[PDB]
């Protein structure tokens, strides 16, 4: 006879983006000033993300 | 700068309409009770509430 079984391969991933700064320093300007002085944190995540 | 899609931010500032509701106490020592009181003091028998 002729016999049947299904498999599955995974080929992708949702891809997700983060907002660096509304992520630490939601709205407050505060916050802002103070993650100004880390520099290249954000840009960092967002390149790597991309 | 180069032709790309770029992630620009936004921004939005709301300080407008406290509402704050703040659970109050024993309400009111009812000096405006007192002072519109219908036994209405002398200077014979001036009154004093602590
Ligand atoms: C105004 O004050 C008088 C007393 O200064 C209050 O009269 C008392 O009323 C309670 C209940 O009706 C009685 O148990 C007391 O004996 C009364 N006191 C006296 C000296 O008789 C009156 O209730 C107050 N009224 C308001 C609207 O605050």
């Amino acid at each position: 006879t002729i016999a049947g079984h299904e498999e599955f391969i995974q080929t992708s991933s949702p891809k997700v983006t983060i907002d660096c700064s509304a992520f630490v320093c939601s709205n407050y300007a505060a916050c802002h000033d103070l993650l100004s002085e880390y520099g290249t944190f954000c840009d960092n995540i967002n390149s790597i993300l991309n | 700068p180069n032709t790309g899609v770029y992630d620009l931010s936004g921004f939005t500032v709301k300080p407008v309409a406290t509402v704050y509701r703040r659970i109050p106490n024993l309400p009111d020592c009812d000096i405006d009770n007192w002072l519109n009181n219908v036994s209405v003091p002398s200077p014979l028998n001036w009154e004093r509430r602590i």
